[PDB]
C-alpha cells in the first residue's frame, strides 16, 4: 500500500524485485511502503509491558510526511467493501477509530487479522481490513463468515504482517 | 464478449449469423451459427471422417454410432448444449479472458498480391468540371486502391464461393468416434510457421464419465480444447515428432514407453507437466526457440509495417495488435491447472492422457436444461443426479 | 575550383537533377486532338532510394551522417509515400508525347585543399518527377537530346549551399499557472529541412503533390527548457488538456497542392511540411521560469516561383541556422491549464443562496482548486474566513454545452480554464465578487497556507447593489489608521478589467471633519469610481460619490467623510506595468 | 425550458456541429498566389468513433439504443469509409491559409418534468469536415474568434423529438416491379453526410467504395413464399441483379459555391424499390418490397437567415424520376418442358400430370400461328 497524493485511500502498488547483478538470487523488496505505527487506546494496561497481545483495541496509525496519521472507516455503507479514510489525527461523530487486532488461525503463523468494532463494550461489529479485487485495500464484512470455518484459509486477503527494520534483511 | 444465446436450428438463413458454408473444399456443405466474434457452431457431425467405419478400425473404449446427430431435435440441443457452454465459460473472469483471446487471436494476414505490409498504391478518381479560366483536370480525389488488401486465411465459403465469412473457430460435432474430443487444424503449413491457422473442434456435451466420486464437467474438456486451439491460431505448433515419455508399459514383457506429444502435455495439465516444466529446465528442444524467433519477427513486421498503414482496416489492425499484445510463454505456461483453480472443478490429476489403461469408463448422460446450467452443474460436481447412458453397452472393447 | 577554406564541406545542390541515360525508363503517352492526358507515380519505397558515390575519405556512413544532420533527413523523410501528378491537353491536331522521369538533390561532399576542390562524394536523394513532351507527325525523325541525356544536369535553380563540417519586453498581465499558447500555423525549418518537394510545370500544364496519407506517421518536434518537469509527455499532456490535441505522431489528413502553369512561361511549386507551434509556459510573478515548444505536424505549405534566367551565375552561399520560419497568419491564442500537481475537490450539490465548504484535512495545508456550479445564473460573493486567504476564481471553457443534470454538477474534467478574477498574495485580505452563470463549471483555487486554523469558504448570492462590482476582486484595506500617504501593490487585471479597494477613513464618525483623499496611481492608467457603502442586514447598498476619474498620477483630492467606509473601484484601461500601485494620499 | 409532456425523449439537432477548444487540432494548410489547395479527409475509423456524455438514468447503452431505433444508425454505418474535401484557389498576389475541422450531429436524450428540462445526455456522431479559409499578409493581425471556438455550435438548426414510450390487367402470375431509383429513408435514416462550402470554394463528397459492402432492405407480407432468398432469386430472375449486399460502383458528388454567398449540400444514400406482386384474378395476394442500394442523392441549399418539429413517421421519399417497369417472371414452382425441334408448318406436342406448366418452344419462320 502506498498513499495516494490526492484521494485520501492508499493505493495498492506491485512490489519491487532484484534485477541488479546477479540472476542466481531473487527477492522483493519489504521496506517499501507506508511506515505504520502502532498506538494504545486507553493506556490502561501497565505501562513496564509494552508487546501486543491477542484481542487488543489499539490505533494503527502511519507515518505521512512530518506527521501521524490514522485510519478510520464510515459508520453506514451499502455495499461489503468500503474504503478506508486515511486522515490525520481527529475526533469525529461519524468515523469509527479502534481497530482491534486478533489472531484467528489456531495453527501457529505469523499472520494477524485487524477487525473494526464500534466500541470496546459494544458488541456491533463493522468487518475486517483486508484486500480485495484493480485490487483495493478496503474493509469487508463478508470475511467474518469466512475467518470462522473450520479448514483455515490461510490464503485469505485479511491475514496481514508487519515488518519491521532487522539488521538481518538489507536492501 | 456476449455469446449469442438468441439462435437456434430454426432460425432462417441471414448470411450474418446464420450461414450455410462449404466444407473445405469438398461437395458438402453445413450450416454455421455465429455466436461470437470469430466463434461459430456447426451442430451436425464432421464432415471428414465417415460415420461408418469399419468393424476392424474402431478404437477401443470408443461408442461408434453413425446416428447421432441426424434429426434437427438433437441438433438444436447440440447448438443449445454448446451455448450453455460457452456462457458458463465466460461467466468467470478467466473464462472470459480466454474467450476474447480466441476471439481477437485472428491468423496473421498475407501481404499484397505483390508481397509486402506497407503502404499500397494510390488512384486519383473523381476530376472536378472544367471552368472558365482553369482545365481543373487534377482536382481530384486521391483514394488508396487496393484498400485492405491483406488476404485474411481465416474465412469460411459460401455454398456459391462469392460470400465469405470471417471466423476462427469452428464447433463441430463427434466424428466417427461419440465420445472423443478432437482439435484439427485448417492447414498444417500456416499452423506451424508462426502464420496461424483456422481451427475445428469436435465435441461431444451430452456424455460424461465418473472418476473417482464426481463427474467431469465438460466446460473443462472445452476449455482444453479451445486452449490447444490457440496452439494453431498463433502457428505455434510443434512437429509431430516432438514427443515426451508419458509412461512405462509395465503390463508388458518388453521394455516399451508410451509417448505423448508435448503440446498434449502442456494443455492437459495434471501433475505430468510439473515433471517437465522445471527451474532450471532439463528438457528443452530447438522448437521452443524458433517459436520465440518466429512470433518476434511477427510482431515486428506487424509494428514497423502493419501498424502505421493508414489503408487498412481497425477490424485487423487492431486485433493484430491485441494478439501481439501477449508472450508466448503465456500460451506455453496456460494449462487445464489454472482453470480448474479458478473455476473450483476437480479433474483426473495424473496420467489423465492414458486413463483407458487404467480404468473402464461408465458414461452419463446430460440433459443441459435439467443438469449443467450458468452455474454448471446442479447440486454440485457430486451430487448432481445424471441417469447412466443406454450406450454403455456399445462401448468396443479391444484388449 | 573554389574560393572556401580548407577543410570538408557539405554542399546541397538544390532539387531537379536528372541523370543521365535514365530518361524514358518510366515511360511515355501519346495523346492528340487536344485530348487531356495525366501521369503520375508514387515515390515510396524502392524507387526512393538514394544513390551513393562514395569516396576512400567518404565512406557511406560519413556522408550519410552529414547530409542528414545539416540537410533534410531523407532516410525518414522517404518512409512517406509521397505523390505526384502532370497533366498536358494536347494542342489542335498535331500529336503530342510526353515522358516520365524521376528528379533527385544532389549532395556533394567536398574536401577544399588551397583554395582548390581536390575530393568529392556524391549523393542522390530521389524528390519527385518531371515531365518532358514534345510535338510529334508520323514519321518526322527526332532529335536525340530530347531522348537520351549523356549527363547529369539540373532543370531548376542552380543552388549551392555549403556548410563546413566540424570534427566535435512585452507585459503580460495573466495570472500564475501553466499556460498553452498557439503561435500559428506554417512553421517550416530552414535550410529545407521540410521540404517535401520541387516540382516544374511547362507552360500549359498542370502539376500537383499530394499526400495521400498512405502511411499515417508524422514526426512532431520537441524542446523544452527544463526537461526534469516540462517532458515530451507532459507537453503532450497539457496539450490534450488544453486544445484537446487527440493524435501527436498520427496524422489521417490528406492535402494537395495544384498548380496550372500559364501558357507563356514556366513555373514551379515547393511543397513542405508544416508545423503548429505550442508553447507551454509556467508563468509565475509576471515572469516565464519555464518554457517548452511542440511543433505538431501541420498539412504542408505551397510556394509558387518563377524559373530564374538561365543567364546567371551560381553565387556559393553558407546554410542558415537551426531555426524555424512562419509562413502562415499571425496568430497567438493563450488558454491557462489546471495544474497536475494540485487535487481537484469536488461540490457536487450546486451552491445555493447560501453555502459553506469546510476545507479538508487532506490537503494538508498545500494549493489546491475546488470544482463547483451554481444552480441560478447571480452575481455571488466568495470569501474565505475573515477574508484568509486571497483566493482565484476560474471558468472552464466550454463547459456547461454536453451534459446537463438540473440541481446537481457534471464533472466535464474540462482541464481548460479561463481566468476571471483573483490574487496570487497569500497574505492579502480581499473577497470576490463575481458573476456566474446558471450552467458552468467553476473553479476556486485556494492558495499555500500557513496555518494549522480550519478555514471555510463561503459563497453568498448578491441580490443588492453589490451587482455594480461585477467581477472584481475588493481588496480589504485595514492599516489605515494615520495620515500621510501609503502604497498597496497588487497584480494588475487587464484591460477592461476591474480591481476594487474596500477602506476605511481614520477617525470617529462626527459628520465632519472631512480629510483630504488623493487616490492615484503609478503606472497604470484607469478608470476610478468612488462609493459610500452602507451595511445592512440584506449586505451592501452602493452610494454613487465620483465616477470617470483618471488614476494616473491624479493630482486631485476629496473633501471626504471620516469613520465612514468606502469602496474604490478601478477599471484599467492602459497596462504599463505588470503591477498595479495604488497610492492614497490621506491629509486632515 | 420546453414546451413538451414529462417523459423522456430522443432529440436530433441536425449535424454541422463544430466543437469547442479543438479547431486546428488537424492543422491547416498555406496557399501562396495562384496555387489551389485541397484539403480532405476520409471518415473510417479511428475519427469515426462516437463521443458519448451521459448523465444518471441514461448509460451508453440507453442513449445508443434510443438513437439507433430512432435515428440513423451509426455502429454500421461507421465501419463504411466515406470521403469528403475543400478545394480553395488562394489569389494571384496573396496567401491563403485554410484550416480543417470536424462537423458532428448532435444527439440528446432529455428528460422533461413539468415544463423544463431536468436531465440531457449528448452523443455526438462524426459526420464530416468542415474548412475554415482566410486571405492573410504578413504581419496582419487575425481576429481570435476566427482560430478559437469558446463553446459548440452549429453551423447549418433543427429540433427533431420523438418521446420514449387503378386497375392492373395483368395475367395471373409473378411480376417484378422496378418502380423508380431515388428512394430515401425518412428522419435523414441514410444521411450521408452535409458540407458547408464557403464563398469561392469547392466541395465534394465521395463514396469510395474501399468496402464494398451496401444493405438493401426487405419487406414482406408472407415469409412463407416470399422469404430473402425468393425474392433475389426473383430478381435475378427478372433483371438479371447478380450483386445484391456489395457494389463496386462509387459516386462522388462536386458542388462549387459562388462568390456570392455560401452552400450547403447534402449527400444521402438512395435505393431501388424492386416490388414482387403474386397476381391473382385481379388482386395482389401477396406483395414483398425490396429495396437495393443505389448511388446515392445529391441536394443543395442555402443557410437561412427555431421549432421543435416532431419526428416523421417511418417510410421512404422518392427523389427520382417517375418509373415503373413491369416484368413478368416464369412461376419456379411450375415444371418446364421444351421441343428441341423449330415447328415448321405443323406440330402437335404430346403431354407432368394434371399440373399447370410451360412448354419451351421456337419457330422455324417468322409467321402467324
Amino acid at each position: 500500500i502506498k498513499l495516494k497524493k490526492d484521494s485520501p485511500v492508499g493505493e495498492i502498488l506491485t512490489r519491487s524485485k532484484y534485477n541488479q547483478n546477479s540472476k542466481y538470487i531473487n527477492y522483493r523488496d519489504l521496506y517499501i511502503g507506508e511506515k505504520f505505527i502502532i498506538r494504545r487506546k486507553s493506556n490502561s494496561q501497565s505501562i513496564n509491558d509494552d508487546i501486543v497481545r491477542k484481542e487488543d483495541y489499539i490505533y494503527l496509525d502511519f507515518f505521512n510526511l512530518n506527521q501521524e496519521w490514522r485510519v478510520y472507516t464510515y459508520k453506514y455503507f451499502k455495499k461489503e467493501e468500503e474504503k478506508l479514510f486515511l486522515a490525520p489525527i481527529s475526533d469525529s461523530d461519524e468515523f469509527y477509530n479502534t481497530i482491534q487486532i486478533k489472531e484467528y488461525d489456531e495453527q501457529p503463523t505469523y499472520s494477524c487479522q485487524l477487525l473494526f468494532k464500534k466500541d470496546e463494550e459494544s458488541t456491533d461489529e463493522i468487518g475486517l481490513i483486508g484486500i480485495h479485487r484493480k485490487d483495493y485495500f478496503c474493509i469487508s464484512k463478508w470475511y467474518l463468515k469466512e475467518v470462522k470455518r473450520k479448514p483455515y484459509n490461510l490464503k485469505l486477503g485479511c491475514n496481514w504482517q508487519f515488518i519491521p527494520k532487522d539488521e538481518g534483511w538489507t536492501e | 464478449m456476449n455469446i449469442n444465446d438468441n439462435l437456434s436450428i430454426n432460425s432462417p438463413v441471414d448470411n450474418k449469423n446464420v450461414v450455410v458454408v462449404r466444407a473445405r473444399k469438398t461437395d458438402t456443405v453445413f450450416k454455421a451459427f455465429k455466436v461470437a466474434p470469430n466463434i461459430w457452431v456447426a451442430p451436425e457431425r464432421y464432415y471428414g471422417e465417415s460415420l461408418s467405419i469399419d468393424e476392424e478400425y474402431k478404437v477401443d473404449g470408443g461408442i461408434y454410432d453413425s446416428n447421432f446427430l441426424s434429426q434437427d431435435s438433437e441438433k438444436d440441443k447440440f447448438l443449445q448444449a454448446i451455448i450453455t457452454l460457452l456462457k458458463r465459460i465466460n461467466s468467470t473472469n478467466a473464462g472470459e479472458k480466454l474467450l476474447s483471446l480466441i476471439s481477437t487471436a485472428i491468423p496473421f494476414p498475407y501481404g499484397y498480391i505483390g508481397g509486402g505490409y506497407y503502404a499500397p498504391n494510390m488512384i486519383t478518381f473523381g476530376s472536378a468540371p472544367k471552368s472558365n479560366k482553369k482545365l481543373n483536370s487534377l482536382i481530384s480525389s486521391t483514394i488508396p486502391f487496393p484498400y485492405a488488401g491483406y488476404r485474411e486465411t481465416n474465412y469460411l465459403s459460401s455454398e456459391d464461393n462469392k460470400s465469405f465469412y470471417a471466423s476462427n473457430i469452428v464447433i463441430f460435432g463427434p466424428g466417427a468416434n461419440i465420445v472423443e474430443n478432437n482439435t484439427v487444424f485448417y492447414k498444417k503449413e500456416d499452423a506451424e510457421n508462426g502464420m496461424g491457422t483456422m481451427t475445428e473442434i469436435w465435441f461431444q456435451p451430452f456424455l460424461t464419465y465418473k472418476y473417482d466420486e464426481f463427474y467431469i464437467d465438460p466446460a473443462i474438456e472445452l476449455i482444453k480444447c479451445l486452449i490447444k486451439s490457440l496452439y494453431f491460431l498463433y502457428g505455434i505448433k510443434p512437429s509431430d515428432d516432438l514427443v515426451i515419455p508419458y509412461r512405462l508399459r509395465s503390463e508388458l514383457e518388453n521394455i516399451e514407453y508410451s509417448q505423448l506429444n508435448i503440446v498434449d502435455l502442456l494443455v492437459s495439465g495434471g501433475i505430468d507437466p510439473k515433471f517437465i516444466n522445471t527451474d532450471p529446465y532439463w528438457f528443452t528442444d530447438n522448437y521452443f526457440s524458433n517459436a520465440k524467433k518466429v512470433f518476434e519477427d511477427h510482431r515486428n513486421i506487424y509494428e514497423t509495417q502493419i501498424e502505421g498503414n493508414n489503408a487498412i482496416g481497425n477490424d485487423i489492425k487492431l486485433r493484430l495488435k491485441q494478439k501481439f499484445r501477449i508472450n508466448i510463454n503465456d500460451i506455453w505456461e496456460l494449462n487445464l491447472n489454472y482453470f480448474s483453480k479458478e473455476f473450483s472443478i476437480m479433474m483426473p490429476d495424473r496420467f489423465n492422457n492414458a486413463l483407458k489403461h487404467f480404468y473402464r469408463k461408465q458414461y452419463y448422460k446430460i440433459d443441459y436444461p435439467e443438469n449443467y446450467s450458468i452455474n454448471g452443474f446442479v447440486n454440485g460436481q457430486i451430487n448432481v443426479q445424471l441417469s447412466l447412458s443406454d450406450r454403455n453397452q456399445d462401448i468396443i472393447n479391444k484388449p | 575550383t573554389i574560393d572556401l577554406a580548407d577543410g570538408n564541406y557539405v554542399v546541397s545542390r538544390g532539387d531537379g537533377w536528372i541523370l543521365s541515360r535514365q530518361n524514358q525508363i518510366l515511360g511515355g503517352s501519346v495523346i492528340s486532338n487536344g485530348s487531356t492526358g495525366i501521369v503520375g507515380d508514387l515515390r515510396v519505397n524502392d524507387n526512393a532510394i538514394p544513390y551513393y558515390y562514395p569516396t576512400p575519405s567518404f565512406n557511406e556512413e560519413y556522408i550519410k551522417n552529414n547530409i542528414q544532420t545539416v540537410f533534410a533527413n531523407f532516410t525518414e523523410a522517404n518512409q512517406i509515400p509521397i505523390g505526384f501528378e502532370f497533366s498536358k491537353t494536347a494542342p489542335s491536331n498535331k500529336n503530342l508525347y510526353m515522358y516520365l522521369q524521376y528528379t533527385y538533390i544532389r549532395y556533394e561532399i567536398i574536401k577544399v585543399l588551397q583554395h582548390e576542390i581536390i575530393e568529392r562524394a556524391v549523393l542522390y536523394v530521389p524528390s519527385l518527377g518531371y515531365v518532358k513532351s514534345i510535338e510529334f507527325n508520323p514519321g518526322e525523325k527526332i532529335n536525340k537530346d530530347f531522348y537520351f541525356l549523356t549527363n547529369d544536369k539540373c532543370i531548376l535553380n542552380e543552388q549551392f549551399l555549403y556548410k563546413k563540417i566540424l570534427e566535435t519586453q512585452r507585459v503580460l498581465p495573466y495570472s500564475n499557472g501553466l499556460y498553452v499558447i498557439n503561435k500559428g500555423d506554417g512553421y517550416i525549418r530552414t535550410n529545407d529541412k521540410d521540404l517535401i518537394g520541387t516540382l516544374l510545370i511547362e507552360a500549359g500544364s498542370s502539376g500537383s503533390i499530394i499526400q495521400p496519407r498512405l502511411r499515417n506517421t508524422t514526426r512532431p518536434l520537441f524542446t523544452t527548457s527544463n526537461d526534469a518537469k516540462f517532458s515530451q509527455q507532459y507537453t503532450e499532456e497539457r496539450l490534450k488538456d488544453a486544445f484537446n490535441v487527440q493524435l501527436f505522431n498520427t496524422s489521417t489528413s490528406l492535402f494537395k497542392f495544384v498548380e496550372e502553369a500559364p501558357s507563356n512561361k514556366n513555373i514551379c511549386i515547393k511543397a513542405y511540411n508544416t508545423y503548429e507551434k505550442y508553447e507551454l509556459i509556467d508563468y509565475q510573478n509576471g515572469s516565464i521560469v519555464n518554457k517548452a515548444e511542440y511543433y505538431l505536424p501541420s498539412l504542408g505549405y505551397c510556394e509558387v516561383t518563377n524559373a530564374p534566367s538561365p543567364e546567371s551565375e551560381v553565387v556559393k552561399t553558407q546554410v542558415a541556422e537551426d531555426g524555424f520560419i512562419q509562413n502562415g497568419p499571425e496568430e497567438e491564442i493563450v488558454v491557462g491549464v489546471i495544474d497536475p500537481s494540485e487535487n481537484i475537490q469536488e461540490i457536487n450539490t450546486a451552491i445555493s443562496d447560501n453555502y459553506t465548504y469546510n476545507i479538508p484535512g487532506i490537503v494538508n495545508n498545500n494549493p489546491f482548486y475546488i470544482l463547483f456550479t451554481v444552480n441560478t445564473t447571480g452575481i455571488y460573493k466568495i470569501n474565505a474566513q475573515n477574508n484568509l486567504p486571497s483566493l482565484k476564481i476560474y471558468e472552464a471553457i466550454g463547459s456547461g454545452n454536453r451534459n446537463f443534470q438540473s440541481g446537481n454538477l457534471c464533472d466535464d474534467d474540462i482541464k481548460a480554464i479561463n481566468y476571471i478574477t483573483g490574487f496570487d498574495s497569500p497574505n492579502a485580505k480581499s473577497y470576490l465578487v463575481v458573476l456566474l452563470n446558471k450552467d458552468k463549471n467553476y473553479y476556486i483555487r485556494v492558495p499555500q497556507t500557513s496555518s494549522n486554523i480550519e478555514n471555510q469558504i463561503k459563497f453568498k448570492r448578491e441580490e443588492g447593489d453589490l451587482r455594480n462590482l461585477m467581477n472584481s476582486s475588493v481588496n480589504i484595506i485595514d492599516n489605515l489608521n494615520s495620515t500621510g500617504a501609503h502604497y498597496y501593490t497588487r497584480q494588475s487585471p487587464d484591460v477592461h478589467d476591474y480591481i476594487s479597494y474596500e477602506f476605511t477613513i481614520p477617525g470617529n464618525f462626527n459628520n465632519k471633519d472631512t480629510s483630504n483623499i488623493r487616490l492615484y496611481t503609478s503606472y497604470n492608467q484607469g478608470i476610478g469610481t468612488l462609493f459610500r457603502v452602507t451595511e445592512t442586514i440584506d449586505g451592501y447598498n452602493l452610494i454613487n460619490i465620483q465616477q470617470n476619474l483618471n488614476l494616473l498620477n491624479s493630482t486631485k483630492s476629496i473633501r471626504l467623510l471620516n469613520g465612514a467606509i468606502y469602496i474604490l473601484k478601478v477599471e484599467v484601461t492602459e497596462l504599463n506595468n505588470y503591477n498595479i500601485k495604488l497610492h492614497i494620499d490621506i491629509t486632515n
